[PDB]
């Protein structure tokens, strides 16, 4: 792959996408979940006492470039998972781009869900205002400042398990074979350390299920999680029923449904009918949208596997376009 | 489903 190109792996039914990162000298390959909703780079280490045996573990002793650090860290995600450990410094190779002396966070403890998943840790791609430890420069900060990328951007392509899965991240460039038409520039509000946008409205057919709302673009969240009222309004349009846990039961046959269309800055972005169904387990289908007790939405993979995004950290802004499929 | 902060 070209410079800064990282081929992704689609886990399950578009649950998550992870790529290979080489850390240390001589270096080991790690499978990290690329997350635009967090800014801490953490990995399973040999200091970990409740880590998966299936996970690949960073071993300080085998990296001739490891530098010890006196600080500790602890994190807690929105789905309730967590991890904690110590800070350190080493080299990280992101698609042929060698980031020298990056602050990596080595896990001493991790939630079981982490221990049982396909990931060795996470790559945080949100702004540095939300790093859990103050003064830590995120990978994107180091690429820029080390001149590894000329444009302060990353192009994101998330594939669909139904079409073979895959995905691709490109640091400092993008790929037009992956999208159709022209890109639309949308300004970003990073005042909370996230990639925040304003959706002008949402429609199902001719009905306005929602008016403007704010959402964060999170590559690390599976569904489209919407405020309670918006969520309920969408559900009524599809005849989905509330499971009482942030999820909905929808009909497995989406052939009859209309796409959920989002009017963002003048253009139309959608959640195609197939995408309205997340998973089917023993004949019951769980919808691709959920609800949370938040005032903003979490624009997760359900949406991203349908639209190509160019994340610009410098302005900041994003450029979006419908996936070529 | 995941829900990464």
């Amino acid at each position: 792959a070209g410079v800064g190109t990282v081929p992704m792996t689609d886990y399950g039914n578009d649950i998550e996408y992870y790529g290979q990162v080489t850390i240390g000298t001589p270096g080991k390959k790690f499978n990290l979940d690329f997350d635009t909703g967090s800014s801490d780079l953490w990995i399973a280490s040999t200091l970990c006492t409740n880590c998966g045996s299936g996970q690949t573990k960073y071993d300080p002793n085998q990296s001739s470039t490891y530098q010890a650090d006196g600080r500790t860290w602890s994190i807690s995600y929105g789905d309730g998972s967590s991890a904690s450990g110590i800070l350190a410094k080493d080299n990280v190779n992101l698609g042929g781009l060698l980031i020298k002396g990056q602050t990596i966070e080595l896990a001493k403890r991790e939630a079981a869900s982490f221990a049982s998943g396909p990931n060795d840790g996470l790559l945080g791609l949100g702004f540095d205002t939300i790093t859990t430890v103050r003064g830590v420069k995120t990978p994107m900060d180091n690429l820029i400042s080390q001149g590894l990328i000329s444009r302060p951007i990353f192009g994101v392509y998330l594939g669909k398990a139904k079409n073979g899965g895959g995905g691709e991240y490109i640091f400092g460039g993008y790929d037009s074979t992956k999208f159709k038409g022209s890109l639309t520039t949308v300004p970003i509000d990073n005042s909370r350390g996230w990639w925040g946008i304003t959706v002008d409205r949402a429609t199902v057919g001719t009905s306005t299920v929602a008016s403007s709302f704010d959402g964060i673009l999170d590559t690390g969240t599976t569904l489209l999680i919407l405020p309670n009222n918006i969520a309920a309004s969408v559900a009524r349009a599809y005849g989905a029923s509330d499971n009482g846990d942030g999820t909905y039961t929808i009909s497995c046959d989406t052939s009859a449904f209309k796409p959920l269309v989002f009017s963002i800055n003048g253009a139309s972005f959608q959640v195609s009918p197939d995408s309205l169904v997340f998973e089917e387990f023993q004949g019951q289908c769980i919808a691709g949208f959920g609800y949370g007790n938040w005032g903003f939405a979490i624009i997760g993979d359900t949406f991203l596997k349908n639209n190509y995004v160019v994340f610009n950290q410098g302005v900041p802004e994003v450029q979006i376009a419908p996936v070529a499929e | 489903p995941f829900h990464x902060l």
